[PDB]
């Protein structure tokens, strides 16, 4: 009844459920953080503006 | 044990293995290098194996 | 920038020992059509500064700066290779026995991009620039074939030095067109000189004992003199005619790994000796001279009609080991074999 | 069963001439209302909003909303066989695979009847929703195209800045500065040439022109366009054709690295 | 994802992503497998490397995987998966779907308290062995007994073989 | 990635866009995965 | 009116009508009955059904949907870089309607002949398209395929034909052929067809067709192979020592025409299954395998094959 | 492409007032002219004439007559009017990777024919020299279109043929012929070209040639240009092969002497020669099981002749090699000899 | 000793680059009556003849029969600077190797020379007896070009078909099934050409696409095409050029089999 494989069906939506290597996803995320805080920055200076 | 392992010594160099050894790099336990990327090219091998 | 390179001599005037080839190498190359050049002899003897040294002369002071490329080439069966080169505005240094089989990957190809660059590049000081073939003696025979094609194919575009250790593997066609320079190891009353020199140039004194001590355990390897010197400058600020000269880590695990086979023979005794041998495989030390120290430490125990035999073992064994992949089945089947016989030895 | 009747084809030529490189694939949103196509660039920082009426059919029906997603590239295959007066059928079953166009030549009996696999998206309708704009500019094509022009030939980045009078369009380029302004031309003797402002609150925006080159890509299409334009929102190109539907073509403003004081 | 493969169709792709890299105010993630490129490519770049995991806790993955699916096994047999997958998560993933919906390995039961039956054999039927052996035979224990008869003695050439 | 033709024109003039302005469509079905192509 | 050969005619049709690698068979089987197979390579020495089982699989999972739903790609086809960018991409994406638990099939059949560029390219399009469409991979050396392509797939072994089961499937035709045998040619025919059972049908086809009858002679004459009745008697009298016999009889077959290399295969084959002592098999098998190195290295004479015969008889005589 | 216009040119290519093609001069053109493998070509119109022809793999040394009996049943078979519209002749020659399985053969092997309807037919020579990928494409070719057109395909070592290409084709070995129906057709040469040759020159002849009828030809054609009459001494030296009394002399040199004057006396015998050690070795093992040696000594022998011949092939020093050949035979026979 | 006389450059040109990689040398035999030229691919699928009348040629004059065969590298190279409208002759000598080729002056300035070699191949006579076709069209010759172009660039294979109404060209590629239709009440503006048949019995083939277009590539020499097509007898597409004399090309369909249950 199933219709997708293991590696989608149980596949970490979340990057708290990837196993192991924990500094190099702690790195990644972190850095998305930065530039997600960059790209909010942005967005309140484009409404700042105007 | 020693004559088995005298054996294994004779099958190891006097007798042919069936995927070549050390074949783009050299034996195992090397340093200079080992990172043999695989091929790129669309054009095929044209060997004589 | 330890002592072995930071004192090394630039030029062939500079040179402590083997004066005489030294000034036959200047003659060579003033005649300005050197040929292609066979550098051999033993580990440390000096064959790379006198291939400098040549370069030097030869070329400007433009040889002295060096630059690391990595050159990727297409494998005729379609797998691409990276390797790393050192080279400099003149000459190029490769050693394509990194390479495997498909050493004749970089040969073919290798030198004839430096051809190429020879009809690309123009200084209008020599028309030829120096290969420089590093472990020569690891090539392979299509390796060796295709060399020898190379140097016949690009004689008046470019020169080649090739520097080994043993010309014994090395091809007869190989060897009937390139001269052949031999490089001794220098003598014990050389590495003296050469340590006390050294030792005067960087502030220190050592006494004459110390010296040669140091040039007796090197076993006439200046390179393994000159880092034991500095070993023992690290150990003592001053430098006694009683210091202890500190020993190899990896000569003193072979030691007691010969010392464990010939203490007890039984099969957990072969176990632990096959992880030893294991663990120095692991450490990129290479089979032939973990063998060749086996044969050195194993001799001392043995007897004198059972030191034949064993040496014919081991050179057996050894050979075995050239010829196959994986090196620790021949080498622990020396280790087996030896035990057996001493056994036998010993309960008679 | 989805059938419908394009009469004339020109239109649908023209407009996939439009299209041909900014987008990637498209979609219709086929109802009882009309056929949606509202498909958005490889980029996606474009979007294309085709809405075609019923009644600018021949014949349409259409017994359940469906949605197929073709390719670019397939269109730009089939259409180019298309002439300029001629009759062009769009054939789907209930629940199909594929899609089909048959194409009734100007002869007594020439038939090509096209067929072509759909290429299943899973991405539905993606718009935002009706909000009042601030600034809505009624002004030709032609002379869009020939602004997009000569600007494309200034630089790589325009200033538009609405304005009382009209809106100006500015560029700094290296080969130079280009400043065009826009006047009211209401009082001429075509409707299509006549410009009227809408414009509530001054804004401004920095946008790309190699995509202003496919926004006016359609200019025979219609004879004036609507651009509105507000804060914070995409710049919406509007072209609305006779009797026959209309288009909506939005643009999103590139971001600006603002410094701090 | 994969930079590190170009292809002469691919023409001046590291040009692009250099003009990518000079010219962005978004961010951008390379994903390569090939440890050279990281010398190879010119420009500023943050450096992040995954390590191979450590084999219990993809283990333990896999045993959590197999524990959802209403499976139970051991993990001597996921470390050997692993080891000769050589800790590839994916390859021990989708080899484990096959091998579970296909009905698990073998009907045994093994009382641990640290019940429904064990399923071990994985790594068994995961190069091919169950193909040559009967379904009652253990590998070590066709090892330790004495061979004589020609049909396993073909047994065990044809073992020999497909690890050779 | 490598599944498709990835020129240097091609992804330039295709993906500059995507770094260098903003998205117009914000809400909603955003958090998909795009596959550049060009059949 | 037209002769179809018995390799095509009697293929199997049903996933339980394939002899051998029971366990691998009987998992195609249930994937089969219930759905939802994962992306498979299926590795082994050729003649197994691989392809046959691939075929069946894919036959079983579609039915009427398999003239559309399945696209094959073997190595007579181009499956080029540009092949696998373009036609298997949008393939991957066709839109296909399929009960539930069934996908569209991607048959790469010799994926060995496959350019590493075009698997390099293939990585990625396997991995995200794997909600609609799967991927069934048959090799012979699974070396050939890269690292990331077997990583994005399960790996499935077959092996060689027990010579049970090639008689078992030799039976089975000859009882819907009306095909006059003995026993000693069903084991020429199995002896012929080492572990294949595709050469196990041409050789009975061929024997059938150019004689009508199966016996040994009728089977070595049909394929000339050097007697294995020829390299037994020789093997048995290198065991007896007896250099003189056993040169008369290499010296025979080498004046046959028959070459070193399918010379020492026989010998090899015959002395893998001769009744003698474990630790003499031991001798005659490492010495027959220096021997096939000397052979395969290039130096392939009848001095090569005479040293041997003395190495093997110098076994036995020497302690 | 092309390379066919040499080949056309060449067969009716003679100065025919100078010139003597002792090989091209005796041609078969049919099956029943080629009086050799009776058995194949009587199989091979068994096959033809009932409408059951298989795929063919013709294998075996080169010069046996395999292109030849093909292009004899291709002729048989198709009429000069339709033969080169569904007769397709391709080989190894002309290559430029594996293009041409799925150029012209797969192009000549999926249509129907033009003219007269039928099967049609590919001859491709050298089969051995294709790539593994290529025959991987071949058989799947074969396989798809077996019922259209058959295979033939001409090689001249089995074993570079990979076991599925061979599993779709019956094959057939023509081996080399038995040295005796060789004779008649030497004595029906020598009578028509009137040349002097004793029995032991006819003897050399079978034994040089090793079942081959051009060899044979071109050796008794440069030796009666060369001498006007062949002896065993007249052939040897034109061909440059060891003699048989020097190898004797070589064997009685190695059995009854001492080390040091065997060999000198055998390197001045081989820089007088021009013999290599490899010949020396082929012909002393010849020469050891026509010996009465006893069984030991012959097995020793053996073990170290092929010893010192994979050393040879390494490419070690011939001299040292040539003084173990000379130890082998000191080391048993001149003890045996002395006792 | 052979002399012809062509009157017009573009015939030999466009002759040329008919044949351009369809064959791979070209086998004139000449003629009383006239000059024949009959090969056939190096793939062995497609058969081009080629019948010139002497009446055509200004001054055509022969002795005897006699073939030359040349590859068509050296002398495309060669009449690729050749000039459209200029008046062509050709020599050959009786017993040599060399033929000669010479363009009069394009500018009245140069008279161009030109020598190519002789090659000697296994160039029998294919004598295909003219057994009476199935179905005979007549159809437009810019038009084929233009349908072949439309089917081969989706599909490998073109199927064609001619039923009751007419002619059918379909082809069922990987990215959907083309087809179009033509009639016999089907006539064209563009060069005022009506499809007309001959047909007996309906037959349905399948070909490649590469030589069907090689087929195209001879548009120009005539303003009609007629497609002979038969069970058994192969695909056969003619031109009648101006005059005498004709072209004639055999192509050999595709095995089509039944699907396995
Ligand atoms: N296990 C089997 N059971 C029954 N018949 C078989 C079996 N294996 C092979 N055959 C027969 O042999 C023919 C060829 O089998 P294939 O499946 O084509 O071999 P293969 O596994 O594809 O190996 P290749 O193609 O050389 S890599 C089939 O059509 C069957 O007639
Ligand atoms: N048994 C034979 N008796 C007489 N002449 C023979 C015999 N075998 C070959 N020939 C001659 O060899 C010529 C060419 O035969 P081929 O069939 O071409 O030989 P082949 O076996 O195919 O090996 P090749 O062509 O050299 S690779 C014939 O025309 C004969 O003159
Ligand atoms: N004439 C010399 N004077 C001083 N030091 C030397 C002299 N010759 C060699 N050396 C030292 O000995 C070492 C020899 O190493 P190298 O040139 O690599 O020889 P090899 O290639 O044989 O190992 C160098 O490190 C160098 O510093
Ligand atoms: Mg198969
Ligand atoms: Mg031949």
């Amino acid at each position: 009844t199933e219709d997708m494989l293991w590696t989608e069906k149980y596949q970490p939506q979340t990057a708290s459920e990837l196993i192991g290597n924990e500094l190099a996803i702690k790195k990644l995320h972190s850095w998305l953080k930065d530039w997600k805080r960059r790209a909010e920055l942005e967005e309140r200076q484009n409404l700042k503006g105007k | 044990l020693s004559e088995f392992m005298d054996n294994m010594s004779f099958l190891d160099a006097l007798l042919t293995d069936v995927r070549e050894q050390n074949k783009y790099g050299r034996n195992d336990f090397s340093w200079t290098n080992g990172k043999v990327t695989s091929g790129l090219c669309d054009e095929f091998s044209l060997e004589s194996n | 920038s330890l002592w072995v390179d930071k004192y090394r001599p630039c030029s062939l005037g500079r040179l402590d020992y083997h004066k005489e080839q030294a000034a036959q190498l200047r003659n060579l190359v003033q005649c300005g059509d050197f040929p292609h050049l066979l550098v051999y002899g033993p580990s440390g003897a000096g064959k790379k500064t006198r291939i400098m040294c040549i370069l030097r002369e030869l070329y400007g002071v433009g040889v002295e700066k060096l630059r690391i490329e990595h050159q990727t080439i297409t494998t005729p069966s379609k797998k691409k290779i990276e390797i790393s080169t050192i080279a400099s505005n003149y000459h190029l240094e490769v050693n394509p026995s990194d390479a495997g089989n498909s050493d004749r990957v970089v040969i073919q190809e290798m030198l004839k991009t430096v051809a190429q660059s020879q009809q690309l590049e123009t200084n209008s000081q020599r028309d030829f620039k120096v290969v420089l073939l590093t472990e020569v003696d690891k090539l392979t025979k299509d390796a060796q074939h295709a060399l020898r094609r190379t140097m016949e194919k690009y004689m008046s575009t470019c020169r080649l030095i090739l520097c080994c250790n043993s010309t014994s593997k090395v091809i007869p066609p190989i060897r009937s067109r390139c001269l052949a320079v031999r490089v001794p190891a220098p003598s014990i009353e050389d590495i003296c000189h050469v340590l006390s020199t050294v030792c005067k140039k960087e502030g220190l004194n050592l006494p004459s004992q110390l010296a040669h001590r140091l040039a007796e355990k090197s076993c006439r390897n200046l390179r393994k003199a000159l880092l034991m010197c500095e070993a023992c400058r690290v150990q003592q600020y001053p430098f006694t005619a009683d210091q202890e000269i500190p020993e190899t880590d990896w000569e003193v695990y072979l030691r007691e790994t010969a010392n464990a086979i010939v203490s007890q023979q039984t099969p957990q005794r072969l176990l632990e000796v096959r992880g030893r041998l294991y663990e120095l495989l692991t450490h990129c030390i290479p089979p032939e001279i973990i063998m060749k120290g086996l044969l050195s430490e194993l001799l001392h125990n043995c007897d004198g009609q059972l030191k034949g035999e064993v040496a014919q073992m081991a050179a057996y064994y050894e050979h075995r080991l050239q010829l196959g992949s994986k090196a620790i089945y021949h080498l622990e089947a020396f280790v087996a074999k030896f035990m057996a016989l001493y056994k036998k030895f010993m309960e008679d | 069963m989805f059938e419908a009747r394009l009469v004339q084809g020109s239109i649908l030529k023209k407009v996939l001439e439009a299209l041909k490189d900014l987008i990637n694939e498209a979609c219709w949103d086929i109802s009882s209302s009309g056929v949606n196509l509202q498909s958005m660039d490889s980029s996606h920082v474009s979007l294309v909003q085709l809405t075609l009426r019923s009644e600018g059919f021949d014949t349409y029906r259409c017994d359940r909303n469906l949605a197929m997603g073709v390719n670019l590239t397939s269109m730009s295959k089939i259409l180019k066989c298309a002439g300029n007066e001629d009759i062009i059928t769009l054939r789907a079953e209930d629940n199909a695979d594929t899609l089909a166009l048959v194409f009734e030549a100007p002869n007594q009996e020439k038939v090509s009847d096209y067929e072509m696999k759909l290429m299943d998206l899973d991405v539905e309708q993606l718009g935002i929703p009706e909000q009042e704009y601030s600034c809505v500019v009624k002004m030709p094509s032609g002379e869009f195209a020939r602004i997009c022009r000569d600007l494309s030939h200034i630089g790589d980045a325009v200033v538009i800045s609405c304005a009382k009078d009209g809106v100006k369009f500015s560029a700094s380029g290296e080969l130079g500065n280009g400043n065009i302004k826009l006047s009211q031309t209401s009082n001429v003797d075509k409707e299509e040439e006549a410009v009227t402002i809408e414009m509530n609150e001054p804004v401004q925006l920095t946008f790309a022109l190699r995509y202003l080159n496919f926004f006016t890509k359609a200019t025979p299409l219609s004879s004036t366009v609507t651009l509105s334009m507000s804060a914070d929102v995409p710049l919406v190109v509007e072209y609305k054709i006779a009797d026959m539907g209309h288009l909506k073509y939005y643009l999103a403003p590139k971001i600006e690295d603002e410094e701090g004081s | 994802e994969e930079v590190d493969v170009i292809f002469d169709e691919d023409a001046g792709f590291l040009n692009a992503i250099k003009t990518f890299m000079a010219t962005t105010k978004r961010p951008v993630i390379l994903t390569t497998s090939d440890p050279t490129f990281s010398l190879m490519f010119d420009g500023c770049f943050e450096e992040i490397k995954f390590s191979t995991p450590s084999l219990l806790n993809v283990a333990s993955y896999l045993q959590m995987i197999c524990l959802t699916e209403n499976f139970r096994t051991d993990v001597k047999d996921f470390v050997t998966l692993l080891t000769a997958n050589t800790c590839d998560i994916r390859k021990s993933i989708l080899y484990l779907q096959f091998w579970i919906r296909s009905g698990g390995g073998v009907l045994e039961e093994r009382p641990l308290t640290l019940l429904p039956k064990c399923d071990s054999g994985c790594a068994e039927t995961l190069f091919g062995l169950k193909n040559i052996f009967s379904p009652s035979e253990d590998l070590f224990s066709f090892l330790k007994h004495k061979i004589t008869m020609k049909e396993e003695w073909h047994k065990f050439i044809q073992l020999l073989t497909e690890f050779q | 990635n490598a599944s498709s033709q990835r020129s240097g024109r091609q992804i330039l003039s295709q993906l500059k866009e995507a770094t260098q302005s903003h998205q117009v469509d914000k809400q909603g079905v955003n958090s998909q995965k795009p596959c550049f192509f060009n059949s | 009116h037209y002769e179809l050969p018995w390799v095509e005619k009697y293929r199997p049709v049903k996933l339980n009508e394939i002899v051998g690698n029971e366990d691998t068979v009987s998992r195609l089987e249930v994937f089969a009955r219930e759905g939802n197979v994962p992306n498979i390579i299926i590795a082994g020495p050729p003649g197994t059904g691989k392809t046959t089982s691939i075929l069946c699989l894919a036959r079983a999972l579609l039915g009427p949907a398999l003239k559309d739903a399945m696209l094959e790609l073997n190595a007579s086809n181009d499956r080029g870089i540009d092949v696998v960018r373009n036609k298997i991409k949008m393939f991957a994406q066709q839109k296909v309607t399929l009960p539930k638990g069934r996908h569209k099939i991607i048959i790469l059949d010799e994926a060995d002949s496959m350019t590493d560029g075009a698997q390099q390219a293939l990585r990625r399009t396997m991995e995200i398209y794997s909600k609609t469409t799967r991927f069934a991979l048959a090799c012979n050396a699974s070396d050939k395929i890269i690292e990331p392509i077997q990583s994005r797939c399960a790996v499935l072994r077959y092996t060689k034909l027990t010579d049970a089961q090639i008689l078992t499937r030799l039976m089975n035709v000859i009882e819907k052929e009306r095909v006059p045998y003995t026993d000693d040619g069903l084991e020429a025919i199995i002896f012929t067809a080492q572990g294949d059972m595709r050469q196990a049908l041409n050789n009975l086809q061929s024997t059938f067709s150019g004689f009508g009858f199966i016996n040994s002679e009728n089977v070595f004459k049909v394929c000339d192979e050097p007697h294995p009745l020829l390299v037994k008697e020789m093997i048995q009298h290198c065991v007896n020592a007896n250099i003189d016999e056993a040169y008369k009889i290499l010296a025979h077959l080498w004046h046959l025409g028959y070459s070193p290399e399918d010379i020492i295969g026989n010998i090899f084959r015959v002395c893998k299954t001769f009744q003698m002592a474990e630790y003499l098999k031991l001798e005659f098998i490492k010495e027959i395998g220096y021997t096939h190195m000397k052979i395969a290295e290039g130096v392939n004479s009848l001095l090569q094959m005479a040293g041997l015969l003395a190495r093997l008889c110098q076994k036995t005589m020497a302690p | 492409m092309e390379t066919s216009a040499l080949k056309q040119q060449e067969q009716p290519a003679a100065t025919k007032i100078r010139n003597l093609p002792w090989v091209e001069k005796y041609r078969p053109q049919t099956l029943n002219d080629l009086i050799s493998h009776q058995d194949i070509l009587s199989t091979i119109q068994k096959f033809i004439n009932e409408d059951r022809l298989p795929h063919l793999l013709l294998y075996g040394p080169p010069g046996t007559g395999k292109t030849s009996t093909i292009l004899a049943c291709a002729k048989q078979l198709y009429k000069d009017k339709e033969f080169g519209s569904m007769v397709l002749e391709l080989n190894a020659s002309d290559d430029r990777g594996i293009d041409i399985i799925r150029g012209p053969i797969l192009s000549f092997a999926s249509t129907r024919t033009i003219f007269k309807k039928g099967f049609k037919l590919v001859i491709l020579d050298e089969a051995d020299a294709m790539t593994q990928d290529a025959q991987n494409a071949l058989r799947r070719v074969i396989e798809k279109f077996t019922e259209n057109t058959r295979f033939c395909l001409i090689c001249n070592y089995l074993s570079k043929i990979i076991p599925a290409l061979q599993s779709r084709c019956t094959r057939f070995r023509f081996g080399p012929l038995t040295p005796e129906l060789m004779v008649p057709r030497l004595e029906h040469v020598v009578e028509e070209e009137k040349v002097d040759i004793s029995e032991d020159g006819m003897k050399a002849l079978v034994t040089l040639s090793s079942g081959d009828m051009r060899r044979a030809l071109n050796i008794l054609q440069s030796t009666n240009m060369a001498f006007g009459k062949v002896t065993e001494e007249t052939v040897y030296t034109c061909t440059g092969h060891p003699l048989k009394s020097d190898i004797a002399n070589i064997l009685d040199w190695m059995l009854n002497q001492d080390f040091t004057t065997a060999y000198r006396n055998i390197t001045e015998l081989k820089t007088l020669k021009g013999l290599a050690l490899h010949d020396i070795l082929t012909e002393i093992h010849l020469f050891v099981h026509r010996v009465d040696f006893p069984s030991s000594v012959r097995i020793h022998l053996l073990t170290k002749m092929a010893d010192i011949e994979y050393r040879l092939s390494v490419g070690t020093n011939e001299k040292i090699q040539l003084s173990s050949l000379i130890a082998a035979f000191q080391v048993t026979r001149d003890l045996i000899v002395a006792e």
